RNA sequence: GGUUGAAACACGACCUGAGAAA
C-alpha cells in the first residue's frame, strides 16, 4: 500500500536545526515529485518545498528559503527536509506529499503522510498534574452525572487521554488544550455517565505525556462530602 | 510576486443532501493547475479534484470542480454527513505553491441546550497553591454561547480560559469548557462560585454555583 | 510553448512554429 511516514520532529530550541525523513513504501520516489507542506496548530496548510523527479530541482516557499533544505535519497527511497534558523514561524505539523503522476492526477497531491509534529520553543519541557473533576450528582440521583480530568500545566503538545483505559469511549469529551499565560498547556477531559453507575463502575483517566515521558492515572471519585 | 488563492467563504454550515459551493480565486493566471483537498481533523488531507474540473480516481462523483478564467469552484451536489471537513484549493501552475486559507464545512442542526455543570478545585490543587474552577457546557448547538464567571456577585474578566471541542460525530454538538484559574490566596477570600451561562436554545440565562467546603 | 516518457525545470521523443523561442 502507497504510505508516506515522516518522522524526526520534536520539541527544538528556536534557532536550531532539525532535519525531517519521510520514508515511502509502495512506490519509489524517483519516480514522483516530493513535496514538504505545513500546517500550524489551528491554521491551513502552507506549501514548503518540493524536489523534482530525475533533474533534483528544488523549491521553496520564500518564508523558508535559505534555512530549509530538500532532498531526496532514491537509494533510501527517502526524502528529507533540512530546517536550520528555526522560529517560532516554524511550529507546524509537516506533511511529506506524493505529487501523483501526471497522465493520472495532473499536479494534484494523491498521498500524504500522517505528519509529523515540530514546535520552536525554547521552553522545557513539563510534565503535566493531573487532577480530578469530581462529580457533584449522587449514584441515585437518576439523572446523568459528569466527571473528568484537569491535565494541567505541561509541555509541549500533545497529551493524550483515555478513560478506563480506552474501554470508556462514549460521552467523552476532551477538550483541545489552551495556552495559558504561563506559557504550559492546560486541558479538561470530562465524561457523561449514569448516575447508576457510581459504585457500579469505577472511572480512571490515563494522561500520557509522551515528550516528557509522563504516565498518570488519577481516580475520579464521587467528593467525601 | 506569487500567486494567491482566495478562498471563499472561510466557514459554512449545512445540513445533510445540501448543495454546497466553494470559490476559490487565483490573483493571477494559473490556467487549469487548480486541486481541491479535504481534511479531516486530526488526519491527512484527501485529493478530490486535479486540474480545475477533473474528479480524483476512488473520490464520488458528488465532488466535482470547475473553472472560470482565475476562478476556481468545488461543489459537493448533495451533502453527506463524511463530507464535513475543512477544504482546500492549490495552484500548481508555478513556484512557490499556495494554498487557499480552507473552509470548515460543518453540520448545521436543531438548536440544543446546554447542560451546564460546575466542579470545585480538588483538595489536591490547592495544596500546589493554585485553584482552578471548571464549567462545563455539554452537547449544545450553535457553538455560540456567553459563560461568565461571578464570584460573590462580582464578575471576573481576564482569568479564565475557553476551550470548545470539534462537532461531535454523533449528535453535531458542541462542548465547552470554561476554567477559572486562581492563586489559594486568592481563592480563599472569596465565598460563592458562580458559572454564569447564556445560550439562545435557553430560555434565561442558567447558574450553576457553589462554595468552599460546602461538600 | 504544448503534449508525453513514472518527468512543471533539466533530459528524450512528438506537435505547433522562421525559430522551442537565449
Amino acid at each position: 500500500e502507497v504510505q508516506l511516514v515522516e518522522s524526526g520532529g520534536g520539541l527544538v530550541q528556536p534557532g536550531g536545526s532539525l532535519r525531517l525523513s519521510c520514508a515511502a513504501s509502495g512506490f519509489y520516489i524517483s519516480y514522483s515529485s516530493i513535496h514538504w507542506v505545513r500546517q500550524a496548530p489551528g491554521k491551513g496548510l502552507e506549501w514548503v518545498a518540493s524536489i523534482s523527479p530525475y533533474s533534483g530541482s528544488t523549491y521553496y516557499a520564500d518564508s523558508v528559503k535559505g534555512r530549509f533544505t530538500i532532498s531526496a535519497d532514491t537509494s533510501k527511497n527517502t526524502a528529507y527536509l533540512q530546517m536550520n534558523s528555526l522560529r517560532a514561524e516554524d511550529t507546524a505539523v509537516y506533511y511529506c506529499a506524493r505529487q501523483g503522476y501526471r497522465r493520472r492526477s495532473g499536479r494534484g497531491f494523491d498521498y500524504w503522510g500522517q505528519g509529523t509534529l515540530v514546535t520552536v520553543s525554547s521552553a522545557s519541557t513539563k510534565g503535566p498534574s493531573v487532577f480530578p473533576l469530581a462529580p457533584s450528582s449522587k449514584s441515585t440521583s437518576g439523572g446523568t452525572a459528569a466527571l473528568g480530568c484537569l491535565v494541567k500545566d505541561y509541555f509541549p503538545e500533545p497529551v493524550t487521554v483515555s478513560w478506563n483505559s480506552g474501554a470508556l469511549t462514549s460521552g467523552v469529551h476532551t477538550f483541545p488544550a489552551v495556552l495559558q499565560s504561563s506559557g504550559l498547556y492546560s486541558l479538561s477531559s470530562v465524561v457523561t455517565v449514569p448516575s447508576s453507575s457510581l459504585g457500579t463502575q469505577t472511572y480512571i483517566c490515563n494522561v500520557n505525556h509522551k515528550p516528557s515521558n509522563t504516565k498518570v492515572d488519577k481516580k475520579v471519585e464521587p467528593k467525601s462530602c | 510576486s506569487d500567486i494567491q488563492m482566495t478562498q471563499s467563504p472561510s466557514s459554512l454550515s449545512a445540513s445533510v443532501g445540501d448543495r454546497v459551493t466553494i470559490t476559490c480565486r487565483a490573483s493571477q493566471s494559473v490556467s487549469s493547475a487548480v486541486a481541491w483537498y479535504q481534511q479531516k481533523p486530526g488526519k491527512a488531507p484527501k485529493l478530490l479534484i486535479y486540474s480545475a474540473s477533473s474528479l480524483y480516481s476512488g473520490v464520488p462523483s458528488r465532488f466535482s470542480g470547475s473553472r472560470s478564467g482565475t476562478d476556481f469552484t468545488l461543489t459537493i451536489s448533495s451533502l453527506q454527513p463524511e463530507d464535513f471537513a475543512t477544504y482546500y484549493c492549490q495552484q500548481s501552475y508555478s513556484f512557490p505553491s499556495t494554498f487557499g486559507q480552507g473552509t470548515k464545512v460543518e453540520i448545521k442542526r436543531t438548536v440544543a441546550a446546554p447542560s451546564v455543570f460546575i466542579f470545585p478545585p480538588s483538595d489536591e490543587q490547592l495544596k500546589s497553591g493554585t485553584a482552578s474552577v471548571v464549567c462545563l457546557l455539554n452537547n449544545f448547538y450553535p457553538r455560540e454561547a456567553k459563560v461568565q464567571w461571578k464570584v460573590d456577585n462580582a464578575l471576573q474578566s481576564g482569568n479564565s480560559q475557553e476551550s470548545v471541542t470539534e462537532q461531535d460525530s454523533k449528535d453535531s454538538t458542541y462542548s465547552l469548557s470554561s476554567t477559572l484559574t486562581l492563586s489559594k490566596a486568592d481563592y480563599e477570600k472569596h465565598k460563592v462560585y458562580a458559572c454564569e451561562v447564556t445560550h439562545q436554545g435557553l430560555s434565561s440565562p442558567v447558574t450553576k454555583s457553589f462554595n468552599r467546603g460546602e461538600c
